[PDB]
């Protein structure tokens, strides 16, 4: 019933929170790949929803990580936008986390369907706040129209975080960690 | 340890017990609890599904008794034509193939019963009943015994669709043995592709799925970002 | 030094770097620039050509990692049946054969990807699009990696048509390594004719082309009327 739905949503809110708390750690990559993975360092740019790769990838003032995932074409993209500047120290083994201001993800291939529509873009504008931040997640729907996750009926809202968003957050935290460990 | 790690240790031991090779105390415990599901459910097709499952498990239990008796009867024969090393191995090879082939027959009889248990559960059409813990736990126990019956005879490719159906049911995905068996069966299939010089798409498919369930089994038993997880993270890269 | 000598010194070092054996820093720089160029180009066939080229270079990078790991695993083995000198050398020769055969397969997979990158660039038919700096940069990178993949395995005759296609593109003819590799590969072919007692027309053809690219490489690195230019001209005359 609605009890199980409520518990499920809570577990999913916490799952996206724990991974966002891990994603905020990838600041360690600014002073710093697994197969088919390409990382760019850059800055939040344009309208604030996209990440612009640096001319100087190693620059100390980069505050966004842009990660592209290929497979057999581009399958996925994530942009981690961080609040705050980086530590002056050039050694990445000493760098600390920065709460994310935003997480922007794109799905191009291996698209998931939520009630038969594709959410190709997900924009999280409060990734390190209260786990229950569905009103901070914009969903761009293709059959791309803007919907807010908090206005999604619920199963639907649960399927969104269970099938699309948590998995992408985990996949990218996995890849960013893979890159870090190789170069650390 | 943390409160979750202490809880986790308890749960992993309960899960290892859950997947314990069958014996008489587990048989009794199992049919206590599977009947407990018959109690609340009060559904003739569920009752029939359980009656068939129980007949399947009985086939397995009767076979285990046969295997001890057969090996006993052979051991108690006077082997006067056994003066060669090869003759001792010969008679061993006689034992093992007769025992294995008899277990293969018991497996089919057990799986015919498990198939019937599933066919009866298929007749429960009401979605309010199919979502019942009673429906799901019985279906889980039928799949678990089915997986184990095949696993014991090294029929690992056959365990994959049943393990996959198993983990979809009522948080079974959070069971460490389920992911361990999936990872091992996928590993077998990867090795089959490497030995038979099969297509690369299947090599990578099986390797990928092995690593997913290797990582998840590790996460579930030790916790994410534990020394044991971190190790698997770097290897999978 | 004069402005031309300083410029030349700088350029030769950049060209030697351009032909540097692949590593992770060069890989990162190369593909981040190619993806920015792809975004500027906005051509689906160029995008596909780059996706295949990158897959080919990835094959090469995967092999380099394999070779280190393989040699490591072999080094760490205890060899109980290695009492004689000939046993040690035999085992070494077996190791080198496994490494070379795996490198040969990695080259074949990498060239299938490079061939696909070229087949996609071939689909850009508009002469205004084939003249793009983006088009010429990628096509040059594909041929350069292709030449190097064959060069490393001593497949020098195979490098000639690709080096020749390379030097026809966007002033690549002014690159000292391109002429050094052409001269060396032509020298190999001349030696093949001398060893196999082949026709004189091919002996002189290969000798001529060796000397043309030897002298041109010399001219490019040391300059017209340099002690080194004058020397090579006097040997040829």
């Amino acid at each position: 019933s609605g009890k199980s739905m409520a518990d499920t949503e809570k577990e999913l809110d916490d799952n996206i929170s724990e991974v966002n708390k891990r994603l905020r750690l990838h600041t360690v990559l600014f002073k710093m790949l697994p197969h088919k993975t390409v990382l760019y360092k850059g800055k939040p740019s344009a309208d604030g929803e996209r990440c612009e790769a640096a001319d100087k990838q190693e620059a100390q003032d980069n505050t966004c990580l842009h990660l592209e995932v290929f497979d057999f074409a581009k399958f996925k993209k994530m942009e981690l936008f961080f609040e705050g500047s980086n530590n002056a120290d050039p050694d990445p083994r000493k760098e600390q986390p920065r709460n994310l201001t935003k997480i922007r993800t794109y799905i191009y291939q291996n698209n998931f369907l939520l009630e038969d529509k594709v959410i190709s873009v997900i924009a999280d504008v409060a990734p390190n706040g209260e786990p229950a931040h569905n009103d901070k997640i914009e969903l761009f729907y293709q059959h791309v129209g803007k919907y807010i996750l908090s206005n999604v009926e619920n199963p639907i809202r649960n399927n969104f975080k269970k099938q699309f968003y948590f998995k992408n957050l985990d996949y990218f935290d996995k890849l960013f960690t893979k890159i870090f460990d190789y170069n650390d | 340890l943390t409160e979750d790690q202490k809880k986790k240790k308890k749960e992993i031991m309960e899960q290892e017990s859950l997947w314990k090779n069958p014996d008489f105390k587990g048989y009794n415990k199992t049919f206590q609890e599977l009947h407990q599901l018959s109690k609340t459910f009060a559904n003739n097709q569920f009752r029939l599904a359980l009656s068939n499952y129980q007949s399947g498990v009985n086939t397995i239990m009767k076979n285990r008794d046969w295997v001890e008796q057969y090996r006993k009867e052979e051991a108690e024969k006077k082997r006067l034509d056994e003066k060669w090393y090869w003759q001792k191995v010969d008679r061993k090879a006689r034992e093992e193939r007769v025992v294995y082939r008899e277990k293969m027959k018991a497996k089919q009889d057990a799986l015919n019963y498990f198939s019937k248990a599933i066919n009866h559960l298929d007749e429960i059409k009401n979605p309010d009943l199919r979502e019942r813990p009673e429906f799901k736990r019985l279906l889980s126990d039928v799949y678990r015994s089915w997986i184990m019956a095949e696993y014991d005879l090294q029929n690992l490719p056959q365990t994959i669709p049943i393990l996959e159906l198993y983990i979809e049911i009522d948080d079974n995905e959070k069971e460490y043995p389920a992911h361990k068996y999936l990872a091992s069966a996928y590993s077998f299939e990867e090795n089959m592709i490497k030995k038979t010089k099969g297509p690369d798409d299947m090599l990578f498919k099986y390797r990928y799925k092995k690593n997913v369930h290797l990582l998840r089994a590790t996460e579930l038993k030790y916790g994410k970002d534990s020394p044991e997880y971190k190790h698997i993270v770097n290897v999978i890269n």
